[PDB]
RNA sequence: GGCCCUUGCGGUGCUCCUGGAGCGCUCCGGGUUGCAGGUGCCCGAGGCCGA
RNA sequence: AGCGUGUAACCCCAUUCGUAGGAAUUCCCAGUAAGUGCGGGUCAUAAGCUUGCGUUGAUUAAGUCCCUGCCCUUUACACACCGCCCGU
C-alpha cells in the first residue's frame, strides 16, 4: 500500500471548479451505464449461442 | 537424504499415474499374440499399428522387469528382508493402554516398542525412515480401552486406520505364563475381493518368514467387514487329531481409511478407499468379500 | 608489538620500557612461544611472546652489535663488540 | 579473568584430600562455571556424569527429592541460599565444605545380597569411587529433605546445617549415621 | 624435530626417454618423469637421484668413462651430472627442442641435434666456466627434424637419421675425401641407423 | 490440498533472478513501491509552483 | 498363507556348498565332479560364435559406459566358483 | 533380441545392460529391452551437470546455467565441477548444490530471511 | 566511510534471536532494555558469560541490539547467549584482525561450544537398535 | 601383485598381528590376503548391491567394517565367521571415512551431513555418539594413543576431539597454507578456486605432537597441534609438466584470442592407444591424460617412525630420517666437544665419554665412543648409564644393526 | 605522524625479454647428389524438462 | 510460547499468617519419568471424555544367566586355535 507520505514532501490537491466538475461528473454516470448495457448485452449472446 | 527421499516419492507417483496405461498396451499385445499363434483375423482395433506390437513381441524377454505394479513398489523387500516394527501410543497413555502395547510387541517378531513423551509426529516418521524401521504402529484408548490402531509402511507405503471393538488381553487372564516368540504361521480366511486383498497383504508383510515346523498359528478372519484376531498353539497328540490352546490377545478390526502416504502426511495425501457411511445404501453394503 | 593485516598496537614488553638503552635486536622463535632481545646496556632478555611476561635475563662481556636466530635448530648467534662471537 | 561460582566464590583454593576421588569430583579450573545451571547431557553415555560439575550434580539430585519434577531455577536459588548461609555462618569457602561433606558421607565398603524366600545372608564387598559419589550426595540430599519436612526451618537452612554438620564429620548428621551403620554391617559380615 | 629428507620414488619405472645401461653394464639407468632412476640388478636395488627438473626428461646421454651424464628436459632444459658422486654439476639451456644426444667414444666431443641441424660440442673440461659446453660446428643437411645419432669406432665420422627419408653422414674434421655424404632408399622416417666394428659399412 | 503439496518437492536451493532484488517479509512475497528518486533543484521546483 | 521368500540371485558361500552335498551323497570328490561341470559349460561357450562376438562388444560398450559416469555404477555380485591350485612352492606366485 | 527368448545368455545380459542405462538415466525405466530402442545422441546431453541445474530450477536459462558451472558456483559433493560436459548419476544427481562461500548461495539465503554472516563467511 | 555492521542468528528450541552488532561505544541491548533487565534473573549470569569470559575492553567499541522471539525464558536466554557470542566473532572476523578472532573464538569453544555452535537433539534411544551387542548378535 | 578385483580399488589396510591385507573395491567386494600362502582366503559383499569407498580393520582383528556411496550405512563383518554382522545406519549422504579406535575398539565414521559418529562394538546397550560440524567432513584420524581424534571440514578446519568427553580440544586454520595453482583451462582465479578447496587428507606421527595435511596442492603441510601453527610445508614435486603447478599462468603464452590450450590438448592426445571420451576425468579415455593435475591421494607415516610415504601423481614418495638435514643436540657446554671425548677415551673413562658423547647427536662420535669399549666393561658401563640416556642409546643400536659389520 | 600550487575524488595513451614456440653466424667447411604390400571416414528427433 | 479462517499458566520479586491411602500387583531408560498451559472435534471412535501442540525437566543403569522364561545348535580347511554329545 505504502500510503504514507512525509509532510514536507506532500503536495496540496487540485482545487476544481465547480464547472468542470459538471462534466467530469457527467462522463463518470455516462460510462457508468454504458458499461453495464453492454456487459447485460454480452450475456444475451452468450446464452443465444 | 532429505533430497534423495523426496526424488524417490516422486518417482514413485509417476509410475503409479501410468500403470493403468502399460497394463492396457500389455493387453493388446496379448490378443495380437494369440492371433498369430492360431491363423485368425488381427481384431479391427489391433489391425493398425499391428507391425508394432509385432516388434514389440521380439523385444519381450524374461529379462525384463515387466509392467510395475504400484503394490509391489510399496513393498519392495517383502520377501527378502524381515521386517522391522516400532509400536507407540498416543502423548500421555492410559495404565491400560501401556499394557496393550506390551501385549503387542510381543505378538510381532522382532518389534519394539518405545515411549511416547513430547514427540511431534513428524519427528517421530524421520527417526524411523533413518534407522530402517519398516513399519509404524499407533495405538488410540478411551476409558482404558484400546479403541484405534494405525499401521503405516515407512517408504512412502500406504496407511491403514482400524478401530477396535472387542479387546481382551493377556494380563486380565491369570497364570497364562509366557509366549511362545517362534516365528508364526499365517492363516488369513475370508478376504476375497479386491479390497480384501489389499487389506490382507498389509497385514500379512508385517510379518517374517516361518518355519516349515513352527507350532505358532496367527488367525486373521473376515466376516461382514469385521477382521477377528486370533493367536493360537496346537500340539499334535495323535494323527489326525491337533489339540488348540489359546494364547495371546483377542480382539476385532475394522478398516475405515486407507491412505496412499504416510501418517505424517494427512493433509497431502489420496485416499485411495474410505468408508461412506451415510451413503443411501451404506448399511446393506459390504466391501471385504464378494 | 603489531598487527601485519590491520596495522593494530597489540601490546609492549616491559612496565615502561624492555630496556635501559637502545634495543640492538629482536627475534621471535619458530612455535611463537619465546621472543629475545638485546639492548646496549649489555643485557640479553628472553620474553613470552603471548602473556609478556620475563622469563631470564643473561648478562654480557660486551655491547651486543648484530643478533640473528636460526629458528628450526634453536640456535641464537651474537656479534659483541669485542670483535668476538657468542652462541 | 577468574572464575567464581555465583560471582562470589573462588575455585582455586578448593582442595580434595582424597585421592581415589580426585577424578570423580569436578570442581577444578576446567569444570569452573558461574552458574549450576548448563543444559548439558551428562546422561546419555556411562561415566560421563563424573565430567559433570559437583555444584551441578547438587542441584539435579536435590530436585528428585521432596519436590515437584522439573523446577531447577527454584532448586539453583536454594543451593545459592545455602551456600550463603554456610559462608555467614562457618566463615569458609562453602565449595571446600561440600567437598569435604561428600568425601566424609561416602561409604568404602557395601554389603552385596544373597537373598531367598526364607532368609538373608550377606557378604561385604568394596565401593567404587562413583558409586561413592553418588550415593554421598544422595545421602545429603535425603537427610536435608527429611530434616526440612514438617517443621518451620526452610529448606536453604537445614541444607547448610547437613553440610556444615556432615564436613565437620559430626555424628548429628544423617548421612553420617547411614554411612556407621552401612560400613559397621559390612563389617560384622567379613 | 621434524628432519626429514626425500629418499626414493616408488611406483613408477618408466615414463619416457631412452633406456640406458652403465659403462660396466650391471646398472639401468631409467627415466621416470621428471627424475632418473638407476636399478642396480647388481645388486638388486633401486636408487631414485635427487635431482629435479621443471619438464619430462627427453634425452639422456652417458659418457664413454662413466663419471659424467647429461640430463635434457622437454623444454630444452639440460643438466651436466657427475654418476659417481651422484650431483648436479651444471646446468645449461639449448635454444630448442633436442630429439637426442650422443657422446664420441673416444669421449671428446658430443652431438646434439635439434632441428633441422646437428651441433658438435666439446666434452666438459676440468676448467670451470660459467658456460658450460663450448660449441665447436653445426652441420645444416637434412629437410626435416632429426633423430638418431651413431659415432664410428675411430670417432673419425657420425651418421643422423632425419625424418626427411634420408641419412646423413659427416666427418668429425674436415676430410679432403668425405666432407659429408647423403643416403636414400627409403619411403619413411628413419628410427635408427649403426656403424660396424671397424668400418663406415651402415645399416639403415 | 494443491499448495500444500507444491511445498513438499520445494528445492531451498532454487535460484532466480528476481531474487536478488525483493526480501521477503514474514515469508510474504510484497512488491515494494518503486523509489521517486527526486533531486533537490526538482524539489524546489514543485514547492514553487505549490505557493 | 505366509510370506514366500523370493529367490536371490546372489549365492554366498555357505549355501553354494550346500547345494554340492545334497545333489552328490569326499570333499574332493565333491569338488571334482563341480570342477568338471564348470569347465565343460566355459567350453561350451567358445563353441557358440554368436555368444562369443556379443560378449566381446558387450565388453567395450560397458567400458565405455563405466567412464562416462566416473565409475559410479551398480556393482555385479561375485559368483562361488571353483579353482585348481597346485602343490608347488609359494615363490612362483610372485 | 535376435537370440532365442528361452537363453540364460540373453536374459542376463539384457538384466546387465538396462540396469547400467537406468543408473546414468538414459532409459526411463527398468522394462524390456524395448525402451532400449529409444536411446539417442540427445538422451546423453540430457543428462548434462548444465541442463540438469535447469531442472532442478537453480537456473531457468541454460546459458545462465553454463555460466554458473564455469565460474566455479555448483559442486557434486565436495568436488566442485567446471567442466560443463560432465553427465551427472541419478544417485549424484541428489547432492549438486551450490558451492559454500558463493555470492549467488548469499542471495538464496538473503531473500529467505537465512543470512547468517558467522556460517557463510566464517 | 560505511557502516560497518554484521546480523546473526541464534536459536535454541522454538526461540530464535537476531543479533546487529556494528561500530559503537559498548551498548548492547536485548528488545530495547539493557542485559541486566531481561528476566529470569536468576539466570542472569548465563546471560553475561561471553564479556566476563572477553572483558570490557573487547566490548568497549561496539554497539549490539538483540531481538528474540518465541519459545521460553531458558531457550530464550540461551539464544541471546548464542546470538551475542556469534555476533562479536563475526564482527571481529570481518573488521578486525583474524588473530584476536582465532584466540576469542578458541577461548569461547573452550567453556562452552554451545556458545557458537547449537546442537538441536534429536530421537536416539535403544529401541531403535535391536537386542545384544552390535557384534556377537544372531552370532 | 593380487588381480582379484576387477574395478578399482578404493582402500587398503594392515591387520595389526598378522600379515593380513584387506581391500575394499568398487566391485562391491572387500577382499582379505595373507602374506604366508599368497591367497585370497575371505570376501565380504553386502546383501544388496552397493560400492564401497573405505576399509577399517580392528586390532584384534577380528572385525571388519566398510562404507559406501550409495547405501549411506555401514556393514560390519567377522573375519573368522566371513558372515555379515550388522548394518550400521544413521548417517545422512556418502560416508567420508572410517577408523577404528587403536586401543578402544570403536569406529569412528565421518559423513557429508556435518557429522562425525563414534560407534561402539563390544557394548550390550548398543551406545552410539554424534558429534556435529559446522561444515562437510571429509577425514578421520585417530592418534597411536587413542586419546586424540581429528576431523578435516570442507572450511579447510582441522579440529581436534576428546573422543571420550566429546568435546573439542582445539581447531588449527589451513586454507592459506594449502597453495592452489590455476589449472590451464580454468576461467576462474586461483584465489576463487582455493575458496572452494580444503585438506582431503591427514596423518598423524608416531608420537602424535606433529599432523600432516594434503590436498589439491604441491605442498604437505606439517603442523604442530598444540601450538595449533604450520611447522613445515614440503613441496613434493618441481615438475612444471603438471598442471596447476603455478599459481600464475605465464603472460608469455597469452594471445589476442586466450591460451588456446586445445591445440597443446590434441598435441598430447596424438599417443593414440584410445580414444578420448567428453567429461571422463581419469584413465586413458580422459581428455585430460597427458598432463594430469597434481593432487597428494594420501599420506601416511611408519610405525617405526622413521620414515613417512605418500601417494601422489607422480608416484609413490618416501622420506626418510636424516642427520644431515638438521643439527639437534641435546644438552650442550663448553666442555662438550670431541676434543674432550677423544681424551676420556684416551684415559679409558668411558662412561664419562659415552655420556658427553651422548649430549652430542653426531653418530659418528658415539659409535667411535661404543666400539672403543673393551667386552667385559660392557656392564660397568650399563650399570652407570642414567636412565634418561637409556632411550638414546637403544635409538643408536636400533640405528647401528643396520649399517655394522659388529652385529653380535 | 611527516605532505603546504591541494584533494576520504576519478580516468586515459605508450614501454616492460614466448619453456617446448624468431633455428641456423670466430676459424674450418658445402664440392662431382654421385615405383613391396594400403577400402578409410560420416549418417537417431521420443524429455519423469524449465519458462 | 506453540498448533488452530465455512457469512497463557507454571514460573519470578516482594507482603501477611502459622502448627496422603495396607496386603498384593502393574508399568517404566533421555528431552525419558513427572508437573503446567493452550487448541481442534477433523466421513471411524470420542463429551465429566478423545487427540494435537508448546513450556520446565530429573535419580539410577550401559552387564550377567543366579531365579523366571524364550530363540537356536552338538557334522568358505590363510595364520593361529581346537580335536567324537549320550541313551531308548
Ligand atoms: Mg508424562
Ligand atoms: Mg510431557
Ligand atoms: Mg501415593
Ligand atoms: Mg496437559
Amino acid at each position: 500500500k505504502a500510503g504514507k507520505v512525509p509532510k514536507d514532501r506532500r503536495r496540496p490537491a487540485v482545487i476544481r471548479e465547480p464547472h468542470e466538475r459538471k462534466i467530469l461528473a457527467l462522463l463518470d454516470a455516462l460510462s457508468t451505464v454504458h458499461s453495464q448495457k453492454m456487459k447485460k448485452a454480452k450475456e444475451q449472446r452468450h446464452l443465444h449461442n | 537424504m532429505l533430497r534423495r527421499e523426496a526424488r524417490l516419492r516422486r518417482e514413485y507417483l509417476y509410475r503409479k499415474a501410468r500403470e493403468e496405461a502399460q497394463r492396457s498396451a500389455q493387453e493388446r499385445k496379448e490378443r495380437l499374440r494369440r492371433a498369430l499363434e492360431e491363423n485368425r483375423l488381427i481384431p479391427t482395433e489391433l489391425r493398425r499399428e499391428a507391425l508394432a506390437l509385432q516388434g514389440s513381441l521380439e523385444f519381450d524377454d524374461a529379462g525384463g522387469e515387466g509392467v510395475t505394479s504400484h503394490v509391489d513398489d510399496e513393498y519392495r523387500w517383502a520377501g527378502v528382508e524381515d521386517p522391522k516394527v516400532m509400536i507407540t501410543t498416543s502423548r500421555d497413555p492410559s495404565s491400560r493402554l501401556k499394557m496393550f502395547a506390551k501385549e503387542l510387541k510381543l505378538v510381532f517378531p522382532g518389534a519394539q516398542r518405545m515411549n511416547r513423551g513430547r514427540h511431534e509426529v513428524g519427528a517421530l516418521v524421520r527417526a524411523c525412515k533413518a534407522n530402517g524401521v519398516t513399519d509404524l504402529l499407533v495405538v488410540h484408548e478411551h476409558r482404558g480401552t484400546p479403541v484405534g490402531l494405525i499401521v503405516s509402511h515407512l517408504p512412502f507405503g500406504p496407511t491403514a486406520y482400524f478401530t477396535l471393538c472387542n479387546v481382551v488381553m493377556r494380563h486380565d487372564i491369570p497364570d497364562l505364563g509366557t509366549m511362545s516368540e517362534a516365528k508364526p504361521h499365517l492363516i488369513t480366511h475370508g478376504f476375497s475381493s479386491r479390497l480384501g486383498k489389499r487389506v490382507s497383504d498389509i497385514l500379512r508383510y508385517l510379518f517374517p518368514v516361518p518355519k516349515d515346523d513352527s507350532h505358532r498359528v496367527i488367525t486373521f478372519a473376515n466376516q461382514d467387514d469385521y477382521i477377528s484376531f486370533r493367536h493360537h498353539v496346537y500340539k499334535k497328540t495323535d494323527h489326525r487329531n491337533v489339540e488348540l490352546t489359546e494364547v495371546g490377545p483377542r480382539f476385532e478390526l475394522k478398516l475405515y481409511m486407507i491412505r496412499l502416504g504416510t501418517l505424517e502426511q494427512e493433509a497431502t495425501a489420496d485416499v485411495e478407499w474410505r468408508w461412506h457411511p451415510y451413503t443411501n445404501t451404506a448399511r446393506k453394503r459390504v466391501f471385504l468379500s464378494t | 608489538v603489531y598487527n601485519m593485516q590491520s596495522g593494530i598496537h597489540r601490546g609492549s614488553f616491559g612496565k615502561d620500557q624492555a630496556h635501559k638503552g637502545s634495543v640492538r635486536g629482536v627475534a621471535v622463535d619458530g612455535l611463537n612461544q619465546l621472543t629475545v632481545t638485546t639492548g646496549s646496556e649489555g643485557l640479553l632478555k628472553f620474553w613470552n611472546f603471548k602473556n609478556k611476561i620475563l622469563i631470564h635475563s643473561v648478562s654480557l662481556s660486551s655491547s651486543p652489535n648484530i643478533m640473528l636466530l636460526h629458528r628450526d635448530s634453536g640456535i641464537l648467534g651474537l656479534a659483541l663488540d669485542d670483535f668476538s662471537i657468542s652462541v | 579473568p577468574d572464575i567464581k561460582l555465583f560471582g562470589k566464590w573462588s575455585t582455586d583454593d578448593v582442595q580434595i584430600n582424597d585421592i581415589s576421588l580426585q577424578d570423580y569430583i569436578a570442581v577444578k579450573e576446567k569444570y569452573a562455571k558461574y552458574l549450576p545451571h548448563s543444559a548439558g547431557r551428562y546422561a546419555a553415555k556411562r561415566f560421563r556424569k563424573a565430567q559433570c560439575p559437583i555444584v551441578e550434580r547438587l542441584t539435579n539430585s536435590m530436585m528428585m527429592h521432596g519436590r515437584n519434577n522439573g523446577k531447577k531455577l527454584m532448586t539453583v536459588r536454594i543451593v545459592k541460599h545455602a551456600f550463603e548461609i554456610i559462608h555467614l555462618l562457618t566463615g569458609e569457602n562453602p565449595l571446600q565444605v561440600l567437598v569435604n561433606a561428600i568425601i566424609n558421607s561416602g561409604p568404602r565398603e557395601d554389603s552385596t545380597r544373597i537373598g531367598r524366600a526364607g532368609t538373608v545372608r550377606r557378604q561385604a564387598v568394596d565401593v567404587s569411587p562413583l558409586r561413592r559419589v553418588n550415593q554421598a550426595i544422595w545421602l545429603l540430599c535425603t537427610g536435608a529433605r527429611e530434616a526440612a519436612f514438617r517443621n518451620i526451618k526452610t529448606i536453604a537452612e537445614c541444607l547448610a546445617d547437613e553440610l556444615i554438620n556432615a564436613a565437620k564429620g559430626s555424628s548429628n548428621s544423617y548421612a553420617i549415621k547411614k554411612k556407621d551403620e552401612l560400613e559397621r554391617v559390612a563389617k560384622s559380615n567379613r | 624435530k621434524f628432519a626429514y629428507r626425500f629418499s626414493n620414488l616408488l611406483g613408477t619405472v618408466y615414463r619416457r626417454g631412452n633406456l640406458n645401461f652403465t659403462c660396466d653394464g650391471n646398472s639401468v639407468i631409467s627415466p621416470v618423469g621428471n627424475r632418473v632412476t638407476v636399478f642396480d640388478l647388481k645388486n638388486n636395488k633401486s636408487d631414485t637421484l635427487p635431482l629435479a627438473t621443471r619438464y619430462n626428461v627427453k634425452c639422456v646421454g652417458l659418457s664413454p668413462d662413466g663419471r659424467l651424464a647429461i640430463i635434457v628436459d622437454e623444454g630444452g632444459d639440460a643438466l651436466l651430472v657427475s654418476l659417481v658422486c651422484r650431483s648436479v654439476l651444471h646446468h645449461f639451456h639449448f635454444k630448442g627442442s633436442v630429439h637426442s644426444v650422443s657422446f664420441s667414444p673416444d669421449g671428446r666431443k658430443f652431438v646434439v641435434t635439434k632441428g633441422n641441424i646437428a651441433q658438435m660440442y666439446h666434452a666438459p673440461g676440468k676448467k670451470r666456466e660459467f658456460n658450460a659446453f663450448v660449441l665447436d660446428k653445426t652441420y645444416f643437411g637434412p629437410y626435416d627434424e632429426t633423430t638418431c645419432i651413431d659415432w664410428t669406432d675411430d670417432s673419425r665420422c657420425f651418421v643422423v637419421g632425419s625424418k626427411d627419408m634420408s641419412t646423413w653422414v659427416f666427418g668429425a674434421e674436415r676430410w679432403d675425401n668425405l666432407i659429408y655424404y647423403a643416403l636414400g632408399g627409403h619411403k619413411d622416417a628413419i628410427v635408427a641407423c649403426f656403424f660396424e666394428s671397424n668400418s663406415l659399412d651402415l645399416y639403415s | 490440498k494443491a499448495l500444500r503439496k507444491k511445498a513438499l518437492e520445494k528445492n531451498p536451493d532454487e535460484f532466480y533472478y528476481k531474487m536478488t532484488r525483493v526480501k521477503l517479509q514474514d515469508g510474504v512475497h510484497i512488491i515494494k513501491e518503486t523509489k521517486e528518486e527526486v533531486t533537490p533543484e526538482q524539489l524546489k521546483l514543485m514547492r514553487t509552483q505549490d505557493v | 498363507d505366509d510370506v514366500v521368500r523370493k529367490e536371490k540371485p546372489k549365492e554366498d558361500a555357505y549355501e553354494y556348498k550346500k547345494r554340492l552335498t545334497l545333489d552328490h551323497e569326499s570333499l574332493a570328490e565333491i569338488y571334482e565332479q563341480e570342477y568338471i561341470k564348470l569347465n565343460q559349460q566355459k567350453t561350451a561357450e567358445e563353441e557358440n560364435p554368436e555368444h562369443v562376438e556379443i560378449q566381446k562388444m558387450m565388453d567395450s560398450l560397458f567400458l565405455k559406459l563405466d567412464a562416462l559416469s566416473n565409475f559410479h555404477f551398480i556393482p555385479k555380485p561375485p559368483v562361488p566358483e571353483i579353482k585348481v591350485v597346485s602343490n608347488l612352492p609359494a615363490i612362483t606366485m610372485e | 533380441r535376435d537370440l532365442p527368448e528361452r537363453d540364460q545368455f540373453r536374459v542376463r545380459a539384457s538384466a546387465a545392460l538396462l540396469d547400467k542405462l537406468y543408473a546414468l538415466g538414459l532409459v526411463p525405466t527398468r522394462g524390456s529391452l524395448e525402451l532400449c530402442d529409444f536411446v539417442t545422441a540427445s538422451s546423453f546431453c540430457r543428462r548434462r551437470l548444465p541442463t540438469v541445474l535447469l531442472k532442478l530450477r537453480m537456473a531457468q536459462h541454460l546459458q545462465a546455467a553454463v555460466a554458473f558451472v564455469e565460474q566455479g558456483h555448483v559442486r557434486v559433493g565436495p568436488d566442485v565441477v567446471t567442466d560443463p560436459a560432465f553427465l551427472v548419476t541419478r544417485s549424484m544427481e541428489d547432492f549438486v548444490t551450490w558451492v559454500d562461500s558463493s555470492k549467488i548461495k548469499r542471495h538464496v539465503l538473503e531473500y529467505n530471511e537465512e543470512r547468517d554472516d558467522f556460517d557463510l563467511e566464517a | 566511510g560505511p557502516l560497518q555492521s554484521v546480523q546473526v542468528f541464534g536459536r535454541k528450541k522454538t526461540a530464535t534471536a537476531v543479533a546487529h552488532c556494528k561500530r559503537g561505544n559498548g551498548l548492547i541491548k536485548v528488545n530495547g532494555r539493557p542485559l541486566e533487565m531481561i528476566e529470569p534473573r536468576t539466570l542472569q549470569y548465563k546471560l553475561l558469560e561471553p564479556v566476563l569470559l572477553l572483558g570490557k575492553e573487547r566490548f568497549a567499541g561496539v554497539d549490539i541490539r538483540v531481538r528474540v522471539k518465541g519459545g521460553g525464558h531458558v531457550a530464550q536466554i540461551y539464544a541471546i547467549r548464542q546470538s551475542i557470542s556469534k555476533a562479536l566473532v563475526a564482527y571481529y572476523q570481518k573488521y578486525v584482525d583474524e588473530a584476536s578472532k582465532k584466540e576469542i573464538k578458541d577461548i569461547l569453544i573452550q567453556y562452552d561450544r554451545t556458545l557458537l555452535v547449537a546442537d538441536p537433539r534429536r530421537c536416539e534411544s535403544k529401541k531403535f537398535g535391536g537386542p545384544g551387542a552390535r557384534a556377537r548378535y544372531q552370532k | 601383485t593380487f588381480t582379484e578385483h576387477s574395478s578399482g580399488v578404493t582402500g587398503v589396510t594392515f591387520t595389526a598381528t598378522g600379515y593380513v591385507v584387506v581391500t575394499s573395491s568398487m566391485d562391491g567386494t572387500v577382499r582379505a590376503f595373507d602374506l604366508h600362502r599368497y591367497r585370497n582366503f575371505r570376501t565380504f559383499t553386502s546383501p544388496r548391491p552397493t560400492q564401497f569407498s573405505c576399509v577399517a580393520v580392528d586390532a584384534s582383528g577380528e572385525i571388519v567394517s566398510a562404507g559406501a556411496q550409495d547405501s549411506f550405512e555401514i556393514f560390519v563383518w567377522s573375519m573368522q565367521t566371513g558372515r555379515l554382522l550388522d548394518v550400521l545406519s544413521g548417517h545422512e549422504g556418502p560416508i567420508s571415512g572410517l577408523c577404528f579406535n587403536p586401543m578402544k575398539s570403536v569406529l569412528a565414521s565421518a559423513s557429508w551431513d556435518k557429522t562425525v559418529r563414534l560407534w561402539d562394538m563390544f557394548d550390550s546397550w548398543r551406545t552410539k555418539e554424534t558429534l556435529a560440524l559446522t561444515s562437510d567432513a571429509l577425514a578421520v584420524t585417530f592418534r597411536p594413543d587413542g586419546a586424540e581424534l581429528a576431523v578435516a571440514t570442507l572450511n579447510s578446519q582441522i579440529t581436534f576431539w576428546d573422543p571420550e568427553n566429546a568435546v573439542q580440544t582445539g581447531s588449527i586454520e589451513g586454507r592459506h597454507d594449502l597453495k592452489t595453482g590455476r589449472k590451464e583451462l580454468d576461467k576462474i582465479t586461483a584465489k576463487h578456486a582455493a575458496k572452494g578447496k580444503a585438506f582431503t587428507a591427514l596423518c598423524y606421527s608416531a608420537d602424535g605432537h606433529s599432523i600432516l595435511a594434503g590436498g589439491m596442492s604441491k605442498f604437505v603441510c606439517i603442523y604442530h597441534v598444540r601450538e595449533q601453527i604450520l611447522m613445515k610445508r614440503f613441496e613434493i614435486s618441481c615438475n612444471l609438466s603438471l598442471d596447476a603447478m603455478e599459481e600464475f599462468l605465464n603472460r608469455r603464452k597469452m594471445t589476442e584470442f586466450g591460451n588456446l590450450a586445445l591445440i597443446d590438448q590434441d598435441a598430447g592426445q596424438e599417443d593414440g592407444v584410445a580414444i578420448p571420451l567428453p567429461g571422463v576425468r581419469k584413465g586413458d579415455m580422459s581428455s585430460r591424460h597427458f598432463k594430469p593435475e597434481i593432487r597428494v591421494t594420501s599420506l601416511r607415516f611408519s610405525p617405526t617412525g622413521r620414515c613417512w610415504a605418500a601417494t601422489t601423481t607422480e608416484g609413490l614418495l618416501i622420506y626418510s630420517l636424516d642427520t644431515r638435514v638438521l643439527f639437534d643436540p641435546f644438552e650442550l657446554d663448553t666442555s662438550v666437544t670431541p676434543g674432550r671425548v677423544r681424551e676420556a677415551l684416551r684415559q679409558q673413562d668411558f662412561t664419562r665419554a659415552i655420556l658427553m658423547a651422548l649430549r652430542l647427536n653426531e653418530s659418528k662420535l658415539v659409535q667411535e665412543a661404543l666400539e672403543a669399549v673393551p667386552r667385559g666393561e660392557i656392564e660397568v658401563v650399563t650399570s652407570s648409564l642414567p636412565e634418561l640416556y637409556v632411550e638414546k642409546v637403544l635409538e643408536f643400536l636400533a640405528s647401528s644393526f643396520e649399517v655394522s659389520r659388529h652385529l653380535e
